[PDB]
């Protein structure tokens, strides 16, 4: 019988700071055991500082991505040109998931951005349209190995204050872009060992308040 | 007289009076003037207010990246015929991962303009339209009649005292299309060109509307502090 | 196109009236007298026939009494072929009821949404409204012995004797005349004949130009039965009230 | 959903309908009245599959409703029990049908008889001197077959009944948190607050 | 998920987890499971993520709509009959909800409605939905009375999430607490459960079960 | 489908067909509608050229839409049962998904709403009715009149009237209704409304009737001897 | 007879126009835009005193941030005004948001000329829209049955609509507090109107950033009506 | 829901410097039955691109129409149909790609996997994959079914990045795929030994060679190998 649905693997993550947002995901595709391309990006720019990708079955992943790209359009042509805020993007792209409730789009969607108050966002999505703004987010494929790392590293969990008789928690800070990056890397890099649909390439899209850069690193080919 | 109840019925000449009626509701309408060169295309358009408390009616509409129109005549029937170009411009990157040539979307205006006029019930559209884009074979402007009429041209105006726009860009003509790799001076060629068709009034700030597209540039609209440049 | 050709039919007149329904009416004065008329123990339903033709076989004849079901029957005055659309209507609706509630339709009911299909007929659809007008003679549990009328408008009220057709005027004045409520149905069958027999534009009234019913208890025990009389039936009550 | 009963008695109908609402593990509520009342002399209880039963007695105590006003006259027993059998039996073949079991205890005006209909999901129709839905039947059938008398006074009627109810606190396996006791007669319907 | 909303003489307590689960995968320590439907409604979800969110935020929508079109605002028992009926017509078509509608108007007084995607509506003083409702009605049966103290009912609520955060598997991450007045709904504020236990078993001395 | 636009405009900005509509109201028997302090009443005028009537079956001019809420009317009759079908429809649709049983402006709301949809939807012609709706508001002791007409607009009314010669009647009410004091009893309020039809009926005999309605559906139709007794009683002080 | 929506020789729609004629019977309504706010009022015009003035609902919310007045027939403007209910509403369940006023008015005019042979006739009635967003600030809108909406500092229609306009052309400056733009109101409806001014048969309302949109008591106008009258004499 | 019925196999392609080649074997296979050796699965639309399809041939004849047909239709009022607005392999894959996730969508599949090789109007090198599913993603190399197992290892021994492809040439990139298709004829049991091959380079255009053969085969090794393990005769 038919199996309408496939995974293409990888995996994605997003990571939000006090004055900006990055998104990263491996540029590896997959099906079964082959590699289809070792560089085929899903994080993408989709217009007023809003990066986006969806992660999981790409040709669902591809048709969000292109349907919310289009969203964003028709928001400008029928709003006078607004600006679509994160927030609004988010609750967006929750109609467009649910929408097809009951024949899903198999994917872990995650954007990234600025809220209005020009602070860091990222907002993660489950297949069926459920989301929820968070400082932290890995998903798709290696996002089981990921997720607690940056629990760890971002959130500062299970860290106590050294000498205070694990009474006094780690402070929550904001992490500066630098630092961000080596956490995206170092989980990459991890996640690529352990997971055999993760490698190739890692390609960050990172987001401040003058607009969207890119950034790419070599991960390992095996 | 007695062919003019609806668009299905010719008259003796064979003439059809409601395209005529529609045809002179753009008459009526406020000028607007359509200009290009071989790197840029312009729309100029002079706005209608009600009165002094009110605003000015917004003439030019943006169909994509690199197409828009201006308007002359009914304003909610050139909305949706920019919808209808909107959905258009939009399948072609969606399906074909294509800009839609400029030449068909003319083609596609006029066909869905005609349909109006040959069956009972529904009505012509009220409005004519200079379609102005930047696609693989250069700038281009069209002029959109609601007849079905669309035409490819180097300059053009529609609207109330049209004619002198008109008879300045006839005359002009050999200077405005070599204005090329510059977006300012094509500007000020039909900012002047639209002001053939002023009477008593000026152009104020405003007032004037002008939109343009190119090469290296998008199609954007210029309204309020930002054309007091070309006063 | 085709709006050149519309003689909308569903319209009001600057003064307020359905032009249709009051052309329709117009229609039903021309049509045969029919008469009902309600008794404390029974209802009469008698109607004149159109300008009856010697050669009409009159037995097997069927042109302004029907049966609507065991316990309701109408008499019809306008287009014989209008009322027959109608007529099935009502007796499927009164199946629908029984098949529905296990009970025998009140005969409101019945009349009202008989009413309701007219009313829908001159308020949209376009269509001529049906140039006909009923009398609803029927009994029910409820309100027993009932006499009703409906006409193109859809408007439908109850009565204890009422005429429709032509000569209502004259017929109405003579019943109203008449009439009273301690009536017996023998009573109101010799009522129904001498009214016909003053308001007919005919010579003499005859059996061969009359149908006639009543709907009595006169069955066994707390029954109702309808009697639609045969032709020989009219010749001998109309020889017993003395008419001819 | 589980317990409803049913005794016809001289003058009037009882109903008798358990309380507890359970799902899964857990008994959300001890106090649930799995009836209503279609008309002022027409009450009816029911049973089956969660959301289905309440959906279903309303819309048919709104249409019940929406006849009495039109008419201005109250709908027989009879009359009603014949209209809900038609609807259960529309259902059973539609697309999904409702799962109700109901009882339809009323009183007849123009007769002055008291009336108990029982109809299951498929649209079966049946007159009796008493009547159950589910498991219930299975214990009360052979006690009423045995206790029930067909001249018995109301009174007599809610003491045959409270042997029903011991006899299922007794023997069936779940809890259903005691019955809502309910009489329908020439005065109406009102219900019975110590049971 | 483990929910509860009880009602007792100072209004209505209504306290819920902040669990998100994929399977034995903790999806999420930090959603929010309570919806703010006007400033006298609340909405407590359990089930599918995403049934609950859309379609609660939805019936928000409905009751703004209601207030406008009646001038006047909508009922708790009307509430919870739109979002009854609605998950009625998608009956079998597979939706996950335990919802339970709670809030305040001058006609009904304090109410609690339970509602859920197989179409039951209830009306009740005490409901517990989820996962660990067991756990939780275990520690708030045991403990109720209607004369508590807004203070008392406020912790009984916060302890009955507690003990169900604790046993159940699928249920913790943190305690989010609401009281409903004539006045409208109050936060009470979010409160981690890393935290809260220990603070809890050292104050009232309870979790002997656990090593200490 | 029939699709016609039977309802539009005309030069000088009037749509004659809802303004023949009205021809069609005013051409109808008179209705009036009274509200007291504690309970409103519905008076109706029945013209006395119809002799030979059963009047134990003929249709009421007043009628119930819910236990609570009436409604009475001037114009065509066979229109008037399309509208109140509807709104009794509406009202057990209100108590099935809201569970409150409607209020008198919300079922107003929605007749008025109907009527209107018939003056600009195609292939149909306006309502040639124009209504009253009066009664309570669940658990409210309030009185409530409302009327409604072809157009679609609706209105409060301490008291009004409609139908023929209602400009009569209604130049009646106008110095006998006092607003800082409605009739503070149901006779009171009974006797101004058939007092108001006095100045139009003719005989007082069976040609009016009268429907008290009062808080918490209690609504009561007025026989033949209740409603002569006040013609009796009004006509004894009137020679004075 | 002839086509619904059929052209005359001038170049305009017949039934556009003859509906135009229709919101010139129509009771009056203005509005003012300030920075401050936004303030709308209408003559109620009870055809009788028996007729409950307070039922009389001219004015209406359509968001916490948008109002509208109305004038013409006025039974029309239900469809149109439950329309826009729903189109804010749906843009916040949408977007998380509200919704710009230009939007919701453009939305309205959508269906104005959805009609021929969709509805049989254009709308017999014109709105005034006033509302509040965070991009264009305080706005009011005229939006008519021909599915054109301007935008105006001030604005008058129905009955009495040339004459006010003209008196708001003089009185209108950019610098307008909210209680001068109430009284401004207030002034101009009571040279307008047929009946003397007061709290029973005109009604005032605004829209403001922090308070939404509100309609005024009677006991609120009526001090403002007693404000406008003293300040009059007083020069 | 299908099942694919008479099939075609692998489809396998690459970039080099200037241009794409693309190859496809000429077998219409019935199951295990090689029924047909005629078959050409490469098509060319214009001068400028090849679609190469594997998998249900039937869908492939549809798909065939659908490009046939695309050239007619963007021919119709266009002057410039032959210059400026002639269709691009990018819009001639998107077109594919939508109807295949169409197709997915509405759960009755155009049972086939797809490659589409061209060259832009700007010069640069396209080079697509899409499948029944709608899933598309571009490589240096691009191959189906049991191409994708052992063309590809070979083909990205010669450009295993982008950096490569300036560095491979026409007829380095030609060798490499000739090979893969000998390789694939030793191991591919739906496999035959003629074959068709595509050359669209941005300076010589369109170069299309039919009636391939395999040769340079090893088979002589086979004479030595005597039975399972312990036979020796
Ligand atoms: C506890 C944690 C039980 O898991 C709660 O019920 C919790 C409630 C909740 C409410 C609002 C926001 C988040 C969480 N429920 C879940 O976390 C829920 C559990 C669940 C999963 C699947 C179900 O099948 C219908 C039913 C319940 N988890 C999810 O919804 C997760 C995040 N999403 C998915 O598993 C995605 N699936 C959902 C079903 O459709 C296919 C995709
Ligand atoms: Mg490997
Ligand atoms: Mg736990």
């Amino acid at each position: 019988q038919f199996n309408p649905y496939g995974d293409n693997g990888g995996t994605i993550l997003g990571i939000a700071g006090e004055d900006f947002a990055v998104l990263a995901g491996d540029t590896r595709n997959i099906t079964d055991y082959s590699i289809n391309s070792r560089y085929e990006p899903k994080v993408f720019d989709c217009g007023d500082n809003i990066v986006m990708s969806a992660n999981g079955f790409a040709a669902d992943g591809d048709a969000l991505v292109k349907r919310f790209k289009n969203s964003v359009k028709w928001y400008h042509f029928d709003h006078n040109d607004k600006k679509l805020s994160i927030n609004s993007a988010a609750r967006n792209i929750q109609h467009l998931l649910y929408g097809k409730r009951f024949f899903p789009y198999y994917v872990h969607t995650i954007i990234a951005g600025l809220d209005e108050d020009g602070k860091g966002a990222v907002y993660s999505f489950d297949p069926v349209g459920s989301y929820e703004r968070e400082q932290c987010r890995a998903g798709g494929a290696a996002a089981s190995l990921i997720m607690p790392f940056l629990d760890n590293q971002v959130n500062f969990k299970n860290q106590y204050e050294p000498g205070t008789n694990g009474k006094v928690k780690k402070p929550l800070k904001y992490l500066s872009v630098e630092e961000v990056i080596k956490l995206v890397r170092d989980s990459f890099t991890s996640a690529t060992e352990r997971h055999i649909q993760v490698g190739d390439g890692l390609e960050i899209l990172i987001v401040t308040k003058d607009g969207v850069r890119k950034e790419f690193y070599e991960l390992k080919r095996d | 007289n007695n062919y003019d109840g609806d668009t299905v019925t010719f008259s003796p000449t064979g003439r059809l009076f409601q395209v005529e009626y529609a045809l002179e509701a753009i008459k009526q309408g406020s000028v607007t003037v359509g200009l290009r060169s071989n790197t840029h295309a312009v729309l100029v358009a002079l706005k209608r207010n009600a009165d002094e408390l009110s605003s000015y009616q917004k003439k030019i509409i943006k169909c994509d990246e690199h197409m828009g129109l201006s308007l002359a005549g009914l304003a909610p029937d050139a909305r949706v015929l920019s919808n209808y170009l909107r959905q258009q411009c939009n399948y072609s990157s969606l399906v074909f991962n294509r800009k839609l040539a400029v030449e068909r979307a003319g083609h596609l205006l006029c066909d869905k303009a005609q349909k109006n006029t040959q069956s009972y019930g529904g009505r012509p559209y009220g409005v004519g339209l200079l379609i102005i884009g930047y696609d693989k074979s250069g700038a281009h402007l069209l002029e959109f009649q609601p007849s079905g009429n669309v035409t490819e041209l180097y300059g053009t105006a529609i609207g109330a005292r049209s004619q002198g726009a008109k008879t300045y860009l006839e005359r002009t003509l050999d200077t405005f299309i070599k204005i090329d790799g510059n977006p300012d001076e094509l500007i000020k060629a039909g900012v002047e060109a639209i002001s053939q068709s002023l009477r008593d009034e000026s152009l104020t700030v405003d007032n004037l509307s002008i939109a343009i597209v190119g090469k290296d540039t998008p199609f954007t609209i210029y309204d309020g502090e930002a054309v007091a440049k070309y006063i | 196109g085709s709006r050149r050709y519309d003689s909308r039919t569903t319209i009001f007149s600057p003064e307020g009236r359905l032009y249709q329904v009051e052309y329709a009416l117009e229609s039903i004065s021309h049509a045969g007298t029919a008469i009902g008329i309600m008794a404390s123990d029974g209802i009469v339903l008698a109607a004149e026939r159109k300008v009856t033709s010697t050669l009409l076989e009159q037995d097997t004849s069927t042109e302004k009494l029907y049966k609507l079901n065991d316990k309701i029957a109408v008499a019809v005055a306008g287009l014989t072929a209008d009322a027959e659309i109608l007529i099935n209507t009502a007796r499927i609706h009164a199946q629908n009821y029984l098949k529905t509630y296990n009970e025998d339709i009140p005969v409101e009911i019945l009349v009202r949404r008989l009413s309701d299909i007219k009313q829908g007929y001159t308020q949209h659809g376009g269509l001529r409204p049906f140039g006909v007008s009923f009398i609803y003679a029927g009994y029910d549990d409820r309100y027993g012995y009932q006499l009703y009328t409906s006409n193109p408008s859809g408007n439908y009220t109850g009565w204890k004797a009422i005429s429709v057709g032509a000569n209502t005027s004259a017929a109405q004045t003579l019943l109203q005349m008449d009439y009273k409520d301690d009536m017996k149905v023998d009573d109101a069958i010799e009522l129904a004949l001498k009214t016909l027999s003053k308001t007919t534009d005919s010579s003499a009234l005859t059996y061969d130009r009359l149908e006639f019913a009543t709907i009595r208890k006169g069955a066994n025990d707390g029954e109702v039965y309808q009697k639609i009389f045969k032709p020989q039936e009219i010749k001998d009550i109309l020889v017993k009230t003395g008419i001819t | 959903m589980d317990i409803i009963l049913g005794i016809r008695v001289q003058d009037s109908v009882i109903l008798a309908s358990s309380k507890a609402v359970t799902r899964g593990i857990s008994v959300l509520k001890d106090s649930d009245d799995k009836t209503r009342q279609l008309s002022p002399h027409t009450l009816m209880s029911f049973a089956g599959e969660a959301g289905d039963t309440v959906q279903f007695a309303e819309y048919i105590q709104a249409n019940i409703q929406l006849y009495s006003i039109r008419e201005d006259y109250e709908l027989s027993p009879q009359a009603v029990s014949s209209f809900v059998r038609q609807e259960l039996a529309k259902s059973i073949r539609s697309r999904r049908p409702y799962q109700v079991n109901v009882l339809i205890g009323g009183y007849d005006k123009k007769k002055n008889k008291p009336e108990l209909y029982q109809i299951d999901y498929l649209g079966t129709k049946v007159e009796l001197p008493y009547g159950a839905h589910g498991y219930s039947g299975f214990y009360t059938f052979s006690l009423l077959d045995h206790h029930y008398r067909p001249d018995m006074t109301t009174e007599e009627g809610l003491d045959l009944l409270k042997l029903c109810v011991q006899e299922l606190e007794k023997r069936m396996p779940m809890d259903f948190k005691g019955v809502i006791v309910k009489i329908v007669d020439k005065d109406g319907i009102r219900q019975v607050d110590d049971f | 998920t483990t929910t509860l909303a009880f009602r007792f003489q100072g209004g209505i307590i209504v306290a819920v987890d902040s669990r998100a689960t994929a399977g034995n995968w903790v999806a999420s320590q930090t959603v929010k499971k309570v919806i703010e439907i006007n400033p006298f409604l609340l909405g407590t979800v359990a089930g599918g993520a995403a049934d609950c969110q859309f379609w609660e935020t939805w019936l928000g929508s409905q009751c703004r709509l209601h207030e406008l079109r009646e001038k006047e605002r909508i009922s708790v028992a009307a509430a919870s009959k739109i979002l009854s009926n609605l998950v009625y017509q998608y009956k079998g078509a597979g939706l996950s909800m335990g919802t339970m509608i709670c809030g305040y108007t001058r006609k009904e007084g304090p109410t609690i409605y339970y509602v859920d995607s197989d179409g039951t509506r209830l009306k009740g003083d005490i409901f517990c939905v989820g996962s660990g409702q067991t756990f939780a009605y275990g520690v708030l049966d045991s403990n109720y009375k209607w004369d508590l103290s807004v203070e008392d009912a406020l912790y009984l609520g916060k302890r009955s999430i507690l003990a169900a955060a604790h046993r159940d598997a699928y249920s913790g991450g943190s305690v989010n607490l609401y009281h409903v007045t004539e006045d409208g709904w109050i936060y009470h504020g979010n409160h981690d459960v890393g935290e809260l236990f220990w603070k809890v078993k050292e104050e009232e001395g309870s979790f002997n079960n656990v090593i200490g | 489908g029939y699709d016609r636009a039977l309802s539009i405009f005309s030069p000088d900005g009037h749509i004659f067909q809802v303004e023949y509509a009205l021809e069609a109201v005013k051409r109808g028997t008179c209705a009036v509608g009274v509200k007291g302090k504690n309970c409103v009443v519905l008076g109706c005028e029945r013209r006395s050229t119809l002799k030979l009537q059963d009047t134990r079956i003929t249709p009421s001019k007043v009628s119930k839409i819910d236990s609570h809420v009436v409604l009475s009317f001037s114009g065509l009759n066979a229109d008037s049962r399309i509208l109140i079908e509807k709104a009794r429809v509406e009202a057990q649709s209100h108590r099935l998904t809201l569970e409150d049983p409607v209020t008198v402006e919300y079922l107003t709301r929605y007749v008025a709403g109907v009527q209107q949809r018939y003056t600009q939807s195609g292939g149909v012609r306006p309502f040639g009715v124009s209504t009253l709706i009066a009664g309570f508001d669940p658990r409210d002791d309030e009185p409530k009149l409302y009327q409604t007409e072809p157009s679609g607009i609706y209105s409060s009314w301490s008291a009004q009237t409609i139908g023929r010669n209602s400009k009569t009647v209604r130049e009646f009410l106008e110095k006998n209704y006092d607003r800082k004091e409605p009739p503070a009893t149901v006779e009171e309020c009974v006797k101004l409304t058939v007092r108001s039809l006095l100045e139009v009926v003719q005989t007082g005999a069976k040609n009016i009737e009268i429907t008290v309605v009062k808080p918490d559906s209690d609504i009561v139709a007025l026989s033949s001897e209740e409603i002569n007794q006040y013609v009796t009683q009004i006509e004894q002080e009137k020679q004075e | 007879d002839r086509g619904v929506s059929t052209f005359s020789p001038e170049g305009r729609l017949f039934q556009v126009e003859y509906s135009l004629e229709a919101i010139k019977l129509g009771s009056t309504a203005i509005g003012i835009a300030t920075k401050e706010g936004v303030v709308l009022g209408v003559e109620k015009r009870a055809t009788s005193p028996l007729l409950e003035s307070d039922s009389i609902e001219k004015i209406v919310e359509i968001d916490r941030h948008i109002g509208c007045a109305m004038s013409g027939l006025t039974a029309d403007a239900r469809s149109m005004i439950e329309h826009a209910r729903t189109a804010a509403v749906t843009h916040n369940l949408y977007y998380d948001e509200d919704i710009n006023v230009e939007s919701l008015t453009q939305s309205v005019c959508d269906l104005a000329l959805r009609f021929g042979e969709l509805m049989s006739r254009p709308f017999g009635v014109a709105l005034l829209i006033a509302g509040h967003d965070a991009d264009d600030g305080y706005q009011l809108f005229h939006a008519e049955p021909s599915g054109t909406f301007y935008r105006y500092n001030a604005k008058a229609i129905g009955s009495g609509s040339e004459g006010a306009q003209a008196e708001l052309l003089n009185e209108w400056h950019s610098s307008l507090t909210l209680k001068e733009a109430e009284l401004l109101v207030l002034k101009i409806l009571k040279q307008v109107m047929e009946e003397k001014l007061d709290e029973n048969n005109a009604q005032l309302s605004c829209i403001t950033k922090q308070d939404g949109f509100k309609i005024y008591d009677n006991e609120k106008t009526a001090e403002l009506i007693k404000e406008l009258k003293e300040k009059e004499a007083a020069e | 829901t299908q099942q694919p019925i008479v099939t075609g196999t692998s489809v396998i392609s690459m970039k080099y410097d200037n241009g794409v080649i693309i190859a496809a074997d000429n077998l219409g296979s019935y199951g295990s039955l090689l029924r047909f050796n005629g078959v050409e699965r490469l098509i060319p639309v214009g001068d400028n691109t090849v679609v190469g399809i594997s998998g249900d041939i039937s869908d492939m004849q549809h798909i065939e129409r659908l490009l046939k047909d695309l050239v007619t239709e963007n021919a119709y009022d266009n002057p410039l149909a032959d210059a400026e607005e002639a269709l691009e392999p990018s819009y001639i894959f998107e077109y594919l790609a939508t109807v295949m996730y169409q197709r997915r969508s509405k759960m009755n599949p155009l049972w086939n996997a797809i490659i589409v090789a061209g060259v832009q109007s700007n010069g640069d090198q396209f080079l697509r994959y899409v499948n029944l599913l709608g899933v598309t993603y571009s490589s240096p190399t691009l191959a189906t079914g049991f191409g994708a197992h052992m063309a590809n290892p070979l083909l990205r021994k010669v450009v295993d990045r982008e950096s490569d492809i300036p560095k491979t040439t026409v007829q380095v990139a030609e060798e490499a795929i000739v090979n893969a298709m000998r390789v694939l004829y030793y191991r591919d049991a739906r496999s035959s030994r003629n074959f068709s091959l595509a050359i669209i380079d941005k300076n010589t255009g369109l170069t299309f060679k039919k009636n391939l053969q395999v040769e340079n085969m090893k088979w002589d090794f086979a004479k030595d190998i005597k039975g399972y393990g312990t036979q020796k005769i």
